[PDB]
RNA sequence: GACAUUGUGAAGAGUCAGACUCUUUACUUAUUCGGUUAAAAGAGAAUUUCGAAGCAUUAAGCGGAGCCAUUAUGGCACCGUGACU
RNA sequence: GACUCCCUGGAAUUGGUUCAGCCAGAGAUGGGGACGUUGUUUCCGAAAAGCACCGCGUGGUGUCUCGUGCUCUUUGAACGGCCCUUAAAACACCAAGGGAGGCUAUUAAUUUGCACUCAAUCGUACCGAUAUCCGCAUUAGGUCUCCAAGGUGAACA
C-alpha cells in the first residue's frame, strides 16, 4: 500500500506550524545573578493575543545589569496581569500574583504556573490557558519539592525550578462549542493542517489499515501494541483499557 | 593574566601587508578598445533621421553596443568637434545601438551633416 | 575646598546603577583550541597515571636545574657567529660538546659512554622518551628528568631536543659533573623502587573537594 | 542479552587463595541533555516592594606619584581605590 | 479642516449628544483658544494653451453666470459589529533623552537663500483575443486586471 497520512505528517511540509504571525516564544528570562541572588523588577508594558495560542502573551520589559539598554521578554500571562504592573523576579521576590520564584519558597498548596522542567529551560509546565500546577510537598533535605501537573501527575523537581505564581489567563476558553466547521477552520488555520479528520474506515486499504470492505467496519481490534510499525500504529495504541470510564480515573 | 573586561573574545587585529609581486602577472596593459572610433560606427540617414537633424538640431548615430551615454559624448567631441547637450540612446529590434545626439545651440547640425558626409 | 565638589557615590546592588567594567577572565567564552589546551591539562591532572608516566612529572627542582644547565652551557656547540668567522679562515687555511638526539643518546649510554642524561620533561610523543629513564638506570648511567627541551634546545642551539648527554667534561669541570651526579642520583636512580611504584594523578578540582570535606563535617557533626 | 567504549572509591554476600565475582551506593574526568551575548560558580574575608506605567550610559570622591608653559598661576596626563581576596 | 488637545469654572431639579453610539467631580454644559493630514480659491502656472465659430491667401470673436441630489464611483474623516480567526518583515528617514565635544561679542564654528555641474545600465513597437497567447488551425473552448453615458426600473437585472 501507500504511506498513511499519519506517516506523511513527519516529513514537515505542508504539515509544518503556521507562525508567520506569531509574536515569540513564552519563556522566563534566563537565569542569572538578579534571579539568583535577589530579584529584578520588571514592568508589563503589554498584554497582547499570540495567533495559534490560547492564553494571552505578557510584553515586560526589563533593565539590563551590565549596560544601558533595556530587555524586552515574553511570556504567558497569569489571570490578573494588566499593563503597568511590576513583576518581581528571583529568589527574593514575595508571593504575589505574576512574580516569578524558585518553587521551594511556597507554602504547601500555592498555584503556580510556567513551571520549570529543569532548572534554567526559562517555564515548560501548565502554559496552555486557564491551566496551573499545585506545590503539593518540599523536602528540605534533598531540596526538592512535589508538585501536580494539570493532568493529575505528581512529579519531582529541584527547589530552584522557577515558576509564575498564579494561574493562566484565558481560562474556560473550551466552554463554547465551536457551532460551526467554518470555527475549527479559521482555529487550525492559524495553528497547523491537522483538520478536517477523515476516518481510517472512509478511506480504501491501500491507505489506512482500516479501509476497505463491503461494510465499514474496522474488522481487528482497534487496540494496537506499543512496538508496532510506523504504518500500523493506528488506533487506541498501547491501551490498557477501552469503552467508558466508569468511576474515576 | 590579561584582564579582561568582556565575556566576548575577538579575533586579534594582525597586520596586513599590500602586495609587492616578484612580477608582473600580465607583461603589459591591455589596451582600450573602446576609443571613439569603435564607439561611433556609422551615421544614420534614414528619413526619420533626416527629419531630425534638420528640425531638432539632433545627429542620429549607430554607435556600439558597449558604449554609455558618456562615451557617445565624449567620442562626438573627439570626432566632429561639436558639443552635445544631450545624447538618447536605443538599441534597436535587430540588437543595434542608436543614439539621437542633440548638439548645443552653437552648433548646426545640418552643417556638421554635411560635413560628415550623410546627407 | 570648592563646595561644588560633591562626591557621588554608586550603589552598585540589584536594581540599581549599571555594574562597572570588573573582570570577568574566568567566564570568557575562549576559543576551541584555547578550551582543548585547558581541558586536556585538566584531563591530565584527573586520570590516574601509570608510575612510568607519571615519573615526567617530578622533574629537578630549580636549583638542581640551573646549576644542571650552568654545567650545560659551557659546552654549547658551535655558534652560527663562530661557525661564519671559522669557514672562512678554514678555506683560507672537535672539543667536548653537549650531545643530543634521542637515537645518540640511546647509543652513548648503551654504550657506557655517557656520564650524565638529562630528558625533557615534555617531550610529545612520550614514547620517544619513555624508555630513557630505564635504560639509563639499568646501564647505571646518570640521569634526571629535566624542565624544558624548549631549554635544552636552547642550550644546544635549537628549538627543541629531547633529551641531552655530557659524554666527556674537562677537569676544570670534573668537580661540578660529580657534584651534579650526585645531586641527580640522591633524587631519580636511588628512589627507582618509589618511582616504579608512585601513581599520579587523581587529583580533584577545588570545588569538587569543598563539597567533599562539607560533607565529611556534616556527617561528622 | 553479551562484548567494547568503561574510568575512580566504599559497604554486603559468595568464591577461592591477596585476588575475582556479583548486589547497593558514592565521585567526575569519558559520555549525554539543557541555559546563556558562556556575566558574579565554590571557598574565604569583612558585617530595590505602602506591590507608584519616571530617568538610569561616555565615574564622582579619596590616595599616590608625573609632564608642559611663564616659587606660585595657568593646562594636560597617568596609576590604585571606589568595584574585597 | 469634523476628530483630538488646552484655559476658566464647578454640575442633581443631572446634563451634553449621534442615524447608531456614547461622554462627564479621573472635571460635563457654557465661554475662549491650539493642531492637522483630505481640500478650496474673483491668486500665479494660464490663455500666448485647448475648444467652438467667422474670415482671408495669415487674421478675428467667445470661451460666462448660476443651481440641485437616499444619485453612483474614487478619496478622506469619524465611529460601531466580528473572531477558540486579532489581521507581514526588512531597508530607509525622522524625532526625543543624553551632553561627550566645538567657536569665542563686529572674530570664528555654523547654519540659511541664490548661482552652477551631473544623474549610468536594461525594457519601451503592436496583439492581449469568436484571427497576433494555449488548444495540430484564422478552432463556438480556456486565459489576471483598470475606466463605465441617457431612458424605464430597487438595480452594473
Amino acid at each position: 500500500g501507500r504511506r498513511i497520512r499519519i506517516q506523511r505528517k513527519g516529513a514537515g511540509g505542508i504539515f509544518k506550524s503556521h507562525n508567520k504571525h506569531r509574536k515569540g516564544a513564552s519563556k522566563l528570562r534566563p537565569l542569572d545573578y538578579a534571579e539568583r541572588h535577589g530579584y529584578i523588577k520588571g514592568l508589563v508594558k503589554d498584554i497582547i493575543h499570540d495567533p495559534g495560542r490560547g492564553a494571552p502573551l505578557a510584553i515586560i520589559a526589563f533593565r539590563d545589569p551590565y549596560k544601558y539598554k533595556t530587555v524586552k521578554t515574553t511570556v504567558v500571562a497569569a489571570e490578573g496581569m494588566h499593563t503597568g504592573q511590576f513583576i518581581h523576579c528571583g529568589a527574593k521576590a514575595q508571593i504575589q500574583i505574576g512574580n516569578i520564584v524558585p518553587v521551594g519558597t511556597l507554602p504547601e498548596g500555592t498555584t503556580i504556573c510556567n513551571v520549570e522542567n529543569k532548572s534554567g529551560d526559562r517555564g515548560v509546565i501548565a502554559r496552555a490557558s486557564g491551566n496551573y500546577a499545585t506545590v503539593i510537598a518540599h523536602n528540605p533535605d534533598t531540596k526538592k519539592t512535589r508538585i501536580r501537573l494539570p493532568s493529575g501527575a505528581k512529579k519531582v523537581v529541584q527547589s530552584v525550578n522557577r515558576a509564575m505564581i498564579g494561574l493562566v489567563a484565558g481560562g474556560g476558553r473550551t466552554d463554547k462549542p465551536l457551532l460551526k466547521a467554518g470555527r475549527s477552520y479559521h482555529k487550525y488555520k492559524a495553528k497547523r493542517n491537522s483538520w478536517p479528520r477523515v476516518r481510517g474506515v472512509a478511506m480504501n486499504p491501500v491507505e489506512h489499515p482500516h479501509g476497505g470492505g463491503n461494510h465499514q467496519h474496522i474488522g481487528h481490534p482497534s487496540t494496537v501494541r506499543r512496538d508496532a510499525s510506523a504504518g500500523k500504529k493506528v488506533g487506541l495504541i498501547a491501551a490498557r483499557r477501552t469503552g467508558r470510564i466508569r468511576g474515576g480515573k | 593574566k590579561n584582564v579582561r573586561t568582556s565575556v566576548h573574545f575577538r579575533r586579534p587585529k594582525t597586520l596586513v601587508t599590500a602586495r609587492a609581486p616578484r612580477y608582473a602577472r600580465k607583461s603589459a596593459p591591455a589596451r582600450d578598445k573602446l576609443d571613439s572610433f569603435a564607439v561611433i560606427k556609422a551615421p544614420h540617414t534614414t528619413e526619420s533621421s533626416m527629419k531630425k537633424i534638420e528640425d531638432h538640431n539632433t545627429l542620429v548615430f549607430i554607435v556600439d553596443e558597449k558604449a554609455n551615454k558618456h562615451h557617445i559624448k565624449r567620442a562626438v567631441h573627439a570626432l566632429y568637434n561639436v558639443k552635445a547637450v544631450k545624447v538618447n540612446t536605443l538599441i534597436t529590434p535587430l540588437q543595434q545601438k542608436k543614439a539621437y545626439v542633440r548638439l548645443a545651440s552653437d552648433y548646426d547640425a545640418l552643417d556638421v551633416a554635411n560635413k560628415i558626409g550623410f546627407i | 575646598k570648592n563646595p561644588l565638589f560633591e562626591k557621588r557615590a554608586r550603589n552598585f546592588n540589584i536594581g540599581q546603577d549599571i555594574q562597572p567594567k570588573k573582570d570577568v577572565t574566568r567566564f570568557v567564552k575562549w576559543p576551541k583550541y584555547i578550551r582543548l589546551q585547558r581541558q586536556s591539562a585538566i584531563l591530565q591532572k584527573r586520570l590516574k597515571v601509570p608510575p612510568t608516566i607519571n615519573q615526567f612529572r617530578t622533574a629537578l627542582d630549580s636549583q638542581s636545574a640551573r646549576q644542571a644547565f650552568k654545567l650545560l652551557d659551557k659546552y654549547r656547540p658551535e655558534s652560527t657567529e663562530a661557525k661564519k668567522n671559522r669557514l672562512r679562515a678554514r678555506a683560507e687555511a672537535r672539543p667536548n660538546t653537549v650531545r643530543h638526539g634521542v637515537n645518540t643518546i640511546t647509543r652513548l649510554v648503551e654504550t657506557r659512554r655517557a656520564q650524565l642524561v638529562l630528558i625533557a620533561h615534555d617531550v610529545n610523543p612520550l614514547e620517544i622518551v619513555l624508555h630513557l629513564p630505564a635504560l639509563c638506570r639499568k646501564y647505571n648511567v646518570p640521569y634526571a628528568i629535566i624542565k624544558g627541551k624548549a631549554s635544552l634546545g636552547t642550550v644546544v642551539r635549537r628549538k627543541t631536543t629531547a633529551a641531552v648527554a655530557l659524554v666527556d667534561v674537562n677537569p676544570e669541570d670534573k668537580s661540578a659533573l660529580n657534584k651534579l651526579v650526585e645531586t641527580v642520583n640522591n633524587n631519580f636512580s636511588e628512589r627507582h623502587e618509589e618511582i616504579r611504584k608512585h601513581w599520579g594523578g587523581g587529583v580533584m578540582s577545588a570545588k569538587s573537594d569543598a563539597k567533599k570535606l562539607k560533607i565529611e563535617r556534616a556527617r561528622a557533626r
